């Protein structure tokens, strides 16, 4: 309808809708898949530190919760009966790039990293308190991810 | 190759024919095969002393077969004959008779009909453009399968 | 030429013609070297079961004769001036029959080779590996019907 | 009387006599492939070491040609003439 | 008016998923030929103490 | 370069950019537009399949996931018949991706419709085709990776039981964990869908 | 990410696992040491799954040395019901375990040339694991020359020669411990030449990492030993010495170019991970222990051949305890009780 | 030519219906192949497999029945003069049920070797191999659902 | 030109040409390298091997002019007048004898070694052999057989 | 609606910020990942070491910060209506910094790997190492200050 | 121009010869250079049989004469006023002569490697060598019988 | 604008600037990796030459800086209003400079850490080492020469 | 011996660039163009696959006369088939270029 709204505009909202949910979900299904075997490997030498080794599934979750913030709250903010400007897809495309990729990093890292960690905490239990302060220091990249999708959405509402 | 079964005939004369027949049909320049005939020849002459001398590494087996060669050759001259080439080259040994008009600029095609072509070989006319070759090649691609 | 027999067609129908007998062939001729390594390993082993264990090789043969006559009977029906509805469907007719068959000759052409190689123990695997065999390659008849009934309807419904 | 190995070997002998029929009435064209390829190649070399040779000058042309004329006789005895034939 | 429809096609949509169809085939193509034999299982070596 | 296929990648990843120079250097450079090429395309085009597609992918990662994990309940089983009952749930773990597809097709079904003659090519139902179609692929691919996670879980904790029987229950939070990730993307599939009225 | 690993060796897995679950710790070998009499060691083990095969079969004619026997037949019979479920590369990959085997194999065979013990008999107490039924020694010209070629056609060793045509015409002490030398320098270097390039991602650090350990610990038995009860140039030591250690590859040369008991300290001291020529017993005992510890950690993967490598050395340590305890209760010299390891 | 009916149509139906046999006949070759040689290597050393547990190779092709019934079926609502809204729903139909038997058919496969490889040492739970190997074969009556339905629509508007 | 006879047409018939030999070529040097290496390695040990094994080698040649029979047949029907019918006719021909070829090609070598293995070690295997090796060549022909077929008779109805 | 304002500008403008948190969030990873492994080999022989080691991974998230910091700067001067001029810019300098945060994070990781263990033997290391980690990470201020030094022009001489 | 002669008619001429000599040099050096590397390898203990084991070289050498007239003949005909239709036969006929040159030289390698192994031990087996390895050339010079065939027909008028 | 101007100009020099510095990063942590873990790994044996052994680094160092010093120079020469020339030089400087630092690291890196290994065994190496270095940072200085010209013939004439 | 006769396909190339670049312009026919393009290449991955076959054969026969002296003069005659080969592409390049030269329109 209008020379800056094309009919193709909810195309490069929806991109974003999609993108930001998909790589979260893979970024947390290889980070529990990685925890799985740390956490197994460990069970038949050390059947009691399970339960304060289940710090990394937790984290990895957050990947999830993430991603499904970042799209739902897109998702409905567009409508059928208006074109928006197409300038507000792309906002959307960045948004569904910058988190679907952010998740997808932390993800990695927590995985291979508390899964050597849980490996050979059976040893001692001095190794926790390093063990979760590096895992945060991970986490920070989805929380910045996080951050910034919200902050360019809020940018061009 | 092998041997044969108790009388069983030998390709004695066919080795003797064909083999040199077909290695003269292969290629008939006539510079070539008077040169490859003239070290077969200074070999016949010179296998007065060179029966007995040392036959050197590579000399061995040419000293074997020093009369092949020259069938090779002789067979070679006279499958060449035909051809009307010496070093891609001819002096119109026959007369053909061909039609030409009183004038003619080249980069025309010209046709000349036959009164009687060579009696023995092909004339010179095959010496043109590429209709002499593309005529060449389909009348011998046929002689070869007859033979053969 | 006209919307719905433009000049082109006949590509579609000269490469459906040409599919069926491609692919099916392929997978025919590698399920039987796979299956004659083994008949050929077992051999040196036992000269005396050598014409027994023969089956193999030969239900992977089927699969081309399916080939070809789908094949012919599509090629039987072959002219310029063809609704492009004609075209359409050889090619997908072709490829269903061309791939259906290389994937029941990889599949004959392993397991007829792995049964015969262990049947020199035991004498009754013989029989047991018929029905399987026979089953794999019963899985390739069951393209042809389907290519079957799509050429029939390849005309069954002429408009124009 | 019969016996199997005797009637797969006529068999086998029928097929391959009659595929063998063929296959040496088509081996002939190597031949005439041969002959037409030293023609061509014999042809090429003339022109390329000929017309060379031809350039018009009785100071240094001399010279040139005497140098082109044993060349060219190096080429005919040696590579035109050995792997030919061999 | 019309697409490019000489350096590319101009009815181009009836070949985006033929794409997708060839990569499907393809990946089938590839993780069938891989497939395992187990030659071991019926092969051995006869001891007096494994066999 | 090691193999043919980063060597074809290599090709065409140089090929497109030489192909958009060419035109770009002709005084052209527009003639290729995004726009116009989604407006051609019928928008019924990529509801027709994606309602498919989801699916597919869906059941796919439901396949995977017995995939991995039969071959480890059992393998285990021979050890102790002490398990199978106690690890079927894992594998219902697994089918239950297979109903969460299930829903996604049974539901797009009515929004299909035939429109009139025109119109269709305005942006009241293209929209939805497009809402459609990426809400499908979205809840595929997270069901296909949600059925990867549960799989590889299962497998492991067929072969952790035997360790010791009082570790089953101990393991049993990861699988759904995993599961939690199926569930989100229905939520996000169903929300993606049912904004879009239907075609008109 | 391991995810593939799981389409053709999955029961490979499940079975190693079950087996090692199968592992008897030492609460079960201090019950076993208390027995004394060869009839109760043997139906104190009846109650464990290690037994049931063992007791129950002889006449109470149980010896140390048929206790070893019995007890090597079941861990053979599992690694050849494995081979019986096997797989491609899974076959492909044992024969290299089975190379270690039959190069000693061969050499017994070699050096019975002059006294001519049968085949038969030397797999009465020799490796079975290198048996290959294509071996036709005691059948025609038993002679190391002659029998050369017929080897090198038998069993595809030959790319394991390091120019084994000269000198292997001695048929003596010499020749017959250098070929053993050389032949395991040759066998671990292509071993780990092949595992660094062809195998699944999470065997790539734990089969070069054990394998290095393994040849450490084997080049410093052939320096530590070298000058025990013979002597040598050091261009023969350098040769023997493996290319690569895999740990360190400069001690190396430093052990080779040493003749004395102290040129050698400094090269295994200076890693500071295992004492130089110190905290030993029975030396090969500190290498089990200290193996052990590794393969311990290489039973916690799931998705790698390391899992098979750890516990055939798992099963033959158990063996290894066994016999250390039927040693002293057959024998009846209480002093090996103490003498035995279990991280299981 | 028209939105009422472009003139290319039926290439999408022809190439729809083939695509479901065309995967079906993958995804119960697969199997098929892998069951066959489970069941050689096993039964060698225990010679009285032939009845009790080889029902897996015969359900190879029970799945494989999806490729002919959907194939037929959807070739009976097919023509020219189509409309594109019915003209690439069929499509959707036929790879929609392919992919689905190549996916089912791949796991019963692999748990069908799984199971004929444990219940030689093991003829004892091999109740249980059965009754969770259908487990796997049911997927593919979603593909036999979603095509019904796709049919039906398609056979609600027939130009 | 007309539509029906464009200008690129016979692009088509003069590339099915080349191609038409080249995939059977290339079959028939593949199993002759194969056959030859295995023959060249048994020779030597049994010493009358090399005339009772001449057939795979002789195969090859069938193979070859299997390629040349269809390929020059079509020389004949090229041109710059004929349809664009004719371009497609050709190279249909063309790639089914070669793909076909190639097929037979692919697996007379691999046949032909494992045949040739045990030929030091079964003396009586000296027909054995051919019984695959002719089997095996049940589709050496479809292939030929349909390019006849095709080009004989589309080689007319210019409309 | 100008040749310098194509409705197509604003693409790069909302692409730029986002591409630059992609890299230095992938190098970071990578290399806090592979410092984590090493810094796991080593704590548990000599333990008691763990603030002392622990630096690199600070190090790593410095640039995880650089690429937040010019993203949201980017993000503050975005424009819907703006020139195409800036947008190109815009790009560029994302692409810049994502790109030399890539570099530095491989260096990052792989020479802490070895880093890590030698600590624990000799002492006399720690400050020769970080020393290599600081020449490395210099490469990330390199890259910064470009990036900032292009930001900066594109904030004129915008139609 | 005409739609009988475009501008770029002769490109496709032109390239053909170079293709044609080019793939036929390609296949020559890769055999002739596999199989004298053999020979040499294996002449050292066995020096006295040197000049007889030189057969398989001169042999491959052919291949090269046949790619080199080929390739002059078809140079013989080139021109810009020429017909399309003399513009691809002439490749068609190029890239057959050099494929199946290709596949010659692969062959004639791969069978070469192998046959001085076998005449390694005993001089009988001269015979054998040949004429296992006497198969290629036929291979190699079907190509270029199909060559001359199709550039006959080059010659006739554009029109 | 104007064909003298077009409106995408400054692609150019925005792709080159980052080009500029960009590959020389990743050249500078590709050497300082390389060099660092030899020399961190040797060091521990015997800390005698880390304020000794330190070059390579610095060298590296100086390499990603020589790549900041042209990217600079050039990007102080930008605008809108600039012809597709300057963005043609401006792309031929960076991509000029980046590889050729990237050239640079990768021989650093290769050197230094067999550099490092063999020094400890002479202490008298570096009188070597730093000689066949020099030639790194040479190649840096004709990778630097060559691009500002690229700058001093941009102005004579533009639009 | 090896490395000299491997030099001259140096020789080869230089010699064919130089007679292109007698014969360059701006106003000629495509057609000598399209001629020029094809003649290059000819010429240039021949000289390649040349060094390639003689490449893997120096190496060879270098060590087997270390202990068959007279293995000198069997080895030379299978280097020579390398330049042989080599050889064709400049004689073929030569003719094209000649010929590129009077069939012209502009």
């Amino acid at each position: 309808s209008n020379i800056y709204a094309p009919l193709y505009a909810p195309f490069f909202g929806f991109a974003g809708c999609a993108a930001a949910m998909v790589l979260s979900c893979l970024g947390a299904a290889i980070g529990t898949a990685k925890s799985g075997i740390g956490i197994a490997g460990i069970g038949t030498f050390k059947p009691e530190l399970i339960m304060k080794s289940l710090i990394p599934v937790v984290m990895s979750g957050i990947l999830a919760i993430y991603g499904l913030v970042v799209a739902v709250l897109i998702a409905g903010n567009l409508s059928p009966t208006e074109d928006y400007t197409l300038f507000n897809g792309f906002m959307h495309l960045s948004c569904g790039l910058c988190v679907g990729f952010a998740c997808l990093s932390s993800g990695y890292a927590i995985g291979m990293v508390g899964d050597v960690g849980v490996r050979k905490y059976m040893h001692q239990p001095r190794l926790f308190v390093g063990i979760v302060l590096i895992l945060i220091f991970s986490e920070v990249l989805g929380l910045y991810g996080m951050i910034v999708a919200l902050i360019l959405n809020t940018r061009g509402s | 190759y092998g041997i044969a079964q108790y009388r069983e005939i030998n390709a004695g004369l066919p080795t003797i024919v064909t083999f040199p027949f077909m290695f003269a049909i292969m290629f008939g320049d006539m510079g070539h095969g008077f040169l490859m005939t003239l070290a077969a020849l200074s070999l016949v002459l010179n296998e007065k002393k060179i029966n007995k001398m040392k036959r050197g590494e590579i000399f061995d087996m040419a000293f074997t077969g020093r009369y092949i060669i020259l069938l090779m050759g002789v067979f070679s001259m006279y499958t060449g004959f035909l051809y009307n080439d010496i070093f891609s080259k001819t002096m119109t040994i026959f007369k053909s008779g061909w039609k030409w008009p009183d004038h003619w600029k080249k980069g025309e095609s010209i046709t000349a009909t036959s009164v009687g072509t060579y009696p023995i070989g092909l004339d010179w006319a095959w010496h043109g453009t590429e209709n002499a070759l593309l005529f060449s090649n389909s009348y011998k691609m046929k002689l070869s399968i007859l033979m053969g | 030429m006209t919307e719905l027999c433009p000049v082109y067609a006949p590509f579609f129908g000269a490469i459906g013609c040409a599919s069926a007998i491609i692919f099916t062939s392929l997978g025919a001729a590698y399920g039987t070297a796979k299956s004659g390594v083994g008949i050929c390993a077992t051999c040196v082993l036992r000269p005396d079961l050598l014409f027994k264990n023969i089956v193999p090789v030969i239900m992977a043969g089927i699969i081309a004769i399916y080939g070809l006559v789908v094949s012919v009977l599509v090629c039987y029906s072959l002219g310029q001036k063809q609704a492009l509805y004609t075209g359409f469907i050889q090619l997908g007719a072709g490829l269903s029959v061309g791939l259906s068959g290389l994937a029941a000759g990889f599949a004959i052409g392993i397991v007829g080779d792995a049964g015969v190689r262990g049947s020199s123990q035991q004498p009754r695997l013989f029989v047991g590996m018929i029905l399987i065999l026979i089953f794999a390659e019963v899985l390739g008849l069951y393209g042809l019907i389907v290519a079957l009934l799509l050429n029939s309807r390849a005309t069954q419904d002429v408009v124009c | 009387e019969d016996f199997g190995d005797i009637m797969i070997h006529q068999v086998i002998h029928t097929i391959e006599f009659c595929l063998n029929c063929v296959s040496h009435t088509a081996s002939y064209l190597r031949l005439w492939a041969l002959s037409l390829a030293h023609a061509q190649l014999s042809s090429v070399l003339w022109t390329m070491t000929i017309q060379i040779a031809f350039g018009f000058r009785g100071f240094v042309g001399v010279f040139m040609t005497v140098a082109l004329f044993a060349m060219w006789f190096a080429l005919t005895c040696a590579v035109l003439v050995l792997m030919e034939g061999t | 008016d019309i697409l490019s429809s000489i350096w590319t096609e101009g009815l181009l949509m009836c070949l985006i998923v033929s794409a997708l169809l060839l990569f499907i085939l393809i990946v089938a193509l590839s993780w069938i030929s891989n497939l395992d034999i187990t030659y071991g299982a019926l092969e051995k070596s006869t001891n007096p103490i494994k066999k | 370069k090691f193999s043919f296929s980063h060597f074809l990648y290599y090709l065409v990843l140089i090929v497109v950019i030489v192909y958009g120079l060419y035109k770009l250097f002709t005084g052209h450079g527009s003639d290729i537009n995004f726009g116009k090429f989604l407006l051609r395309t019928s928008p019924y085009m990529w509801a027709n399949l994606g309602i498919a597609l989801c699916v597919g992918l869906s059941v796919v990662g439901a396949a995977w996931g017995i995939f991995i994990t039969g071959s480890s309940m059992i393998g285990a089983g021979v050890r102790a018949p002490r398990i199978t009952t106690k690890n079927l749930i894992s594998i219902i773990f697994c089918e239950v991706v297979a109903i969460y597809g299930l829903i996604i097709a049974i539901v797009f079904s009515s929004k299909l419709t035939v429109a009139t003659a025109e119109n269709m090519y305005s942006k009241s139902n293209l929209y939805t085709g497009y809402s459609l179609f990426w809400a499908g692929i979205t809840v595929g691919a997270s069901n296909l990776i949600c059925g990867i996670a549960v799989g590889i879980t299962g497998a492991t904790a067929a072969i952790s039981d035997a360790a010791d029987s009082a570790l089953f229950v101990k393991i049993l939070v990861i699988e759904i964990f995993g599961s939690i990730l199926g569930l989100l993307g229905l939520i996000v599939g169903l929300l993606m869908a049912g904004k879009a009225s239907e075609f008109q | 990410e391991g995810v593939y690993f799981n389409i053709d060796n999955g029961f490979i897995e499940g079975v190693v696992r079950g087996y090692r679950n199968g592992l008897l710790s030492n609460n079960q070998y201090i019950n076993l040491t208390q027995c004394d009499t060869l009839e109760d060691l043997k139906l104190q083990l009846s109650s464990t799954d290690y037994g049931n095969f063992l007791s129950s079969v002889s006449s109470e004619s149980l010896t140390t040395s048929l206790i070893q026997e019995y007890a090597s037949s079941k861990l053979y019979h599992e690694f050849n019901y494995i081979r019986d479920q096997s797989s491609g590369s899974t076959r492909k990959f044992m024969d290299y375990i089975t190379y270690g085997y039959m190069i000693d194999n061969v050499a017994l065979m070699i050096t019975g040339t002059i006294h001519d013990r049968d085949k038969g008999e030397i797999l009465q107490r020799c490796h079975p694991l290198g048996w290959f039924d294509t071996l036709p020694t005691l059948s025609v010209a038993t002679d190391l020359e002659s029998l050369y070629e017929t080897v090198l056609v038998d069993t595809p060793l030959a790319p394991y020669f390091k120019n084994c045509f000269d000198t292997a015409e001695e048929l003596d002490d010499m020749n017959i411990e250098i070929i053993r030398n050389k032949l395991y320098k040759a066998y671990l270097e292509d071993f780990y030449n092949f595992v660094t390039e062809e195998i699944p991602e999470p065997a790539k650090e734990c089969m070069q990492t054990l394998l290095g350990f393994e040849a450490d610990r084997r080049s410093i038995n052939i320096a530590l030993n070298s000058l025990q009860s013979s002597d040598i140039d050091p261009d023969l030591k350098s040769d023997l010495l493996p290319n690569i250690g895999k740990l360190y590859p400069l001690a190396t040369f430093h052990l080779a170019q040493a003749q004395d008991f102290e040129g050698v300290r400094a090269a295994l001291a200076n890693v500071y991970e295992y004492r130089g020529f110190l905290e030993t017993g029975n030396l090969e005992d500190h290498f089990y222990q200290l193996e052990m510890e590794l393969c311990r950690d290489a039973f916690t993967q799931q998705f790698a051949i390391s899992t098979v490598w750890a516990w055939m050395k798992s099963k033959e340590q158990e063996v290894r305890n066994i016999t250390w305890i039927a040693e002293c209760i057959a024998q009846n010299q209480r002093e090996r009780i103490n003498n035995y390891i279990s991280v299981y």
